[PDB]
């Protein structure tokens, strides 16, 4: 059994709409974890029960190097708690904000790790749906780690479909902005939005008013820097093809289509999953408690039912 | 700089 007092509570890594994430140390071992802490009544009152449990179930049934691993999930009479492996290098967002743009090669690297991750997830019949720079963390070695699995849909193989309107306004795919249903190819639209950002240094489409944002997604053609490569242009246009069926990764091959694109010609897809390639950047952290890749905004601050049936967890590893 | 984004579900 796992309680709150198995942990020392070092500092805040970040906040979301229903909780917060803290770096903690397992009292009995000296090991470090990012722990996500949410309040039951808030989740109850905002009908966020389904998502919270899916997040658990999906973390309980997925094992991949470029996905955040769950060590413990427990609850107390008033809270839900995910003890996740700690990603020492913060968000890809932090790094892209700081640097403005990545080289194609560095973008290719993180691209391939995301494609390996999505391929896996698709093979486990789950669609992620919320690819964005904020959800792509870096581990201590500099490998992608996908986080936040609450909007996943499970039980989606081959060409099955989903109905719910969800995601992140700026990264929603055209088909999600039309009525009714959509397939797993939305994740290739998401990939496409982060590859664009990573290589072009902005979002492909943006407006602060959602009505104008959605207009652009459905109806504006993307633009490229003149000095983006023929093959980077080609990837981006493919991944950001508005019709999911014409989209690179939208056929029945799914990930295969993307992996086979000339932008990734230098990638050995087996080397990718086994982490045999030197990453283009290593988080230069001095200690286990060093949070230099999380915004000071968050790191500066202080430390204060059959419904939840499939939530609890202990990892064999 | 790009502002932080927020996930939703309807
Ligand atoms: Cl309640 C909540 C939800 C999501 C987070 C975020 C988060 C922070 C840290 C970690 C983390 C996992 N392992 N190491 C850090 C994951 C997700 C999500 C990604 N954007 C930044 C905040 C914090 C709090």
């Amino acid at each position: 059994k796992v309680t709150m007092n198995d942990f020392d509570y070092l500092k805040l890594l970040g906040k979301g709409t229903f909780g917060k994430v803290i770096l903690v140390r397992e009292k009995a071992t000296g090991r470090y974890y990012a722990m996500k802490i949410l309040r039951k009544e808030v989740i109850i009152a905002k009908d966020e029960v389904a998502h919270t449990v899916t997040e658990s179930r999906v973390l309980q049934n997925t094992r991949h190097p470029f996905l955040t691993a769950l060590k413990y999930a427990f609850q107390t009479h008033d809270r839900l708690c995910f003890v996740m492996e700690y990603a020492n290098g913060g968000e890809l967002f932090f790094h892209l904000s700081r640097e403005r743009v990545f080289t194609e090669e560095r973008a290719r690297f993180y691209g391939a790790e995301i494609v390996s991750a999505l391929e896996y997830l698709h093979s486990r019949d789950v669609v992620y749906r919320d690819i964005k720079l904020e959800n792509l963390m870096l581990d201590k070695d500099g490998h992608i780690k996908i986080t936040d699995f609450g909007l996943c849909k499970e039980g989606i193989s081959d060409g099955a479909t989903m109905k719910t309107f969800c995601g992140t306004p700026e990264y929603l795919a055209p088909e999600v902005l039309e009525d009714n249903d959509y397939g797993r190819a939305v994740d290739w639209w998401g990939l496409g939005v982060v590859m664009y950002e990573m290589m072009c240094g902005r979002l492909p489409f943006y407006n602060q008013d959602h009505e104008r944002l959605f207009e652009l997604i459905l109806m504006e053609e993307i633009r490229f820097p003149r000095t983006l490569s023929p093959e980077a242009k080609s990837l981006l246009a493919g991944l950001l093809k508005k019709d999911p069926k014409q989209r690179l990764g939208g056929g029945p091959s799914d990930a295969k289509e993307v992996m086979e694109h000339r932008f990734f010609l230098s990638i050995n897809w087996q080397d990718v999953v086994q982490k045999k390639l030197l990453p283009p950047f290593k988080p230069q952290v001095t200690s286990e408690v060093d949070t230099r890749y999380f915004d000071d905004e968050f790191t500066a601050q202080s430390i204060t039912q059959e419904m939840f049936e499939d939530f609890d967890y202990i990892a064999d590893w | 700089g790009r502002p932080r984004t927020t996930s939703f579900a309807e």
